[PDB]
């Protein structure tokens, strides 16, 4: 498996599903399958939805992903009580999926302002563009785009930007970074 | 299988992305075989038809496998370890920009890691090693090098 990262509001607007949740139990599954014998097997986590900022009105029970890391698979904590921000992709009803290369951290881990942009914020700035910035310097191409520049400057993906950051659309075109309100 | 139980594999490359000529596709690949062959008794050698071990393909969302990827960005490729049918494949997501340089998502790069997990390669916590799965080696590609946590694992497979 091999991912680019993601700041949040990418993570956010590129996912079906964005919720809070908390994973109670571990297990393997077999939902497949494969054109020649040979099966393929998913862990499923079964999960309590503690909360939803976007996604569909059926609650998600559970969150599918593969066995091993070569095929992006994650692990969450099981059973220790440990909440997460999951954003991922809807698999029917009551079901998604999730990949390494997903936005995927402990609740409260998060910054105030990261939290309070999940309402609202992120959403609005969907319609922008994100490009991470691989080295100095950097130019947007594009008026409705904002440079991420968090590895460059911090080597840090969970940097300044994505801590309090929102790439929005600005009346006018053109799209800039704001560190925001609520 | 953590591990293939032959010296001499099979690949092919059965399809090809837009973003490059046939021929650059055909290229990175054999390089980020290369990568493996110097330093692992491995022979690898080309199927241009029917089934070899490792099946290299370009793909978008749902392509099969239970595992779609997910638009431009987030996860580039994804692997299988060693094993029949699927085990051993790598696909590579088309909404990626594949390239030969550094402009668009490096498909060398990317090959050479996901040819360890075909394999038998986890991934690194270190940040320097190819198979760290967040670019791995970040721009330096007339001079990458394997890290020496990538030869350990896997010299440690095939000697
Ligand atoms: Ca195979
Ligand atoms: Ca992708
Ligand atoms: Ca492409
Ligand atoms: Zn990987
Ligand atoms: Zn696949």
């Amino acid at each position: 498996c091999s991912c680019s990262p993601v700041h949040p509001q990418q993570a956010f607007c590129n996912a079906d599903v964005v919720i809070r949740a908390k994973a109670v139990s571990e297990k393997e599954v077999d939902s497949g399958n494969d054109i020649y014998g040979n099966p393929i097997k998913r862990i499923q986590y079964e999960i309590k939805q503690i909360k939803m900022f976007k996604g569909p009105e059926k609650d998600i029970e559970f969150i599918y992903t593969a066995p091993s890391s070569a095929v992006c698979g994650v692990s969450l904590d099981v059973g220790g009580k440990k909440e997460y921000l999951i954003a991922g992709k809807a698999e029917g009803d009551g079901k998604m999926h999730i990949t390494l290369c997903d936005f995927i951290v402990p609740w409260d881990t998060l910054s105030t302002t990261q939290k309070k942009s999940l309402n609202h914020r992120y959403q609005m700035g969907c319609e922008c563009k994100i490009t991470r910035c691989p080295m100095i310097p950097c130019y947007i191409s594009s008026p409705d785009e904002c440079l991420w520049m968090d590895w460059v400057t911090e080597k840090n993906i969970n940097g300044h930007q994505a801590k309090f950051f929102a790439c929005i659309k600005r009346s006018d075109g053109s799209c800039a970074w704001y560190r925001g309100a609520a | 299988m953590p591990k293939w139980r032959k010296t001499h594999l099979t690949y092919r490359i059965v399809n090809y992305t837009p973003d490059l000529p046939r021929d650059a596709v055909d290229s990175a690949i054999e390089k980020a075989l290369k990568v493996w062959e110097e330093v692992t008794p491995l022979t690898f050698s080309r199927l241009y038809e029917g089934e070899a071990d490792i099946m290299i393909s370009f793909a978008v969302k749902e392509h099969g496998d239970f595992y779609s990827f997910d638009g431009p960005g987030h996860s580039l490729a994804h692997a299988y370890p060693p094993g029949p049918g699927l085990y051993g494949d790598i696909h590579f997501d088309d909404d990626e920009k594949w390239t030969e340089d550094a402009s668009g998502t490096n498909l060398f790069l990317v090959a050479a890691h996901e040819l360890g997990h075909s394999l038998g390669l986890f991934h690194s916590a270190n940040t320097e090693a190819l198979m760290y799965p967040l670019y791995n080696s970040f721009t330096e590609l007339a001079q990458f090098r394997l890290s020496q946590d990538d030869v350990n694992g896997i010299q440690s497979l095939y000697g």
